[PDB]
């Protein structure tokens, strides 16, 4: 009989659930990692600008 | 990485300088060397255009 066996046709429907929320909390982790990843994109080039201008202004007073 | 970045400019715009005094003063003494060995006839010039 389906007694105990009933509960498993749900957990199933509602394990195929949780697993696309966990389709969705690695989606979610992508974009996060693409978006940390691109705030330092823009720190390393606006850096490398004001070394680049530190210099060249320094030997032009040198 | 901007802490390194401020102290990546520092350890070069100090240096730069440094070795800029350097050559300040021997192209300071590379004019005066030629001056005084092209001397005598300055004075000569100057001279004859002050007596009129």
């Amino acid at each position: 009989k389906l007694e105990a066996i009933l509960s498993q046709e749900v957990e199933a429907e509602i394990q195929a659930l949780l697993q696309e929320a966990e389709a969705k909390a690695e989606a979610v982790k992508r974009e996060a990692e693409e978006k940390a990843k691109a705030l330092l994109q823009a720190r390393e080039r606006a850096l490398e600008a004001q070394y680049r201008a530190a210099l060249r202004r320094a030997e032009s007073a040198g | 990485l901007e802490a390194q970045y401020r102290e990546r400019e520092r350890a070069e715009t100090e240096a730069l300088l440094a070795r800029y005094r350097e050559r300040a003063e021997a192209e300071a003494k590379a004019v005066r060397e030629k001056a005084m060995a092209r001397l005598d006839e300055a004075v000569a010039l100057v001279l004859k255009e002050v007596l009129p």
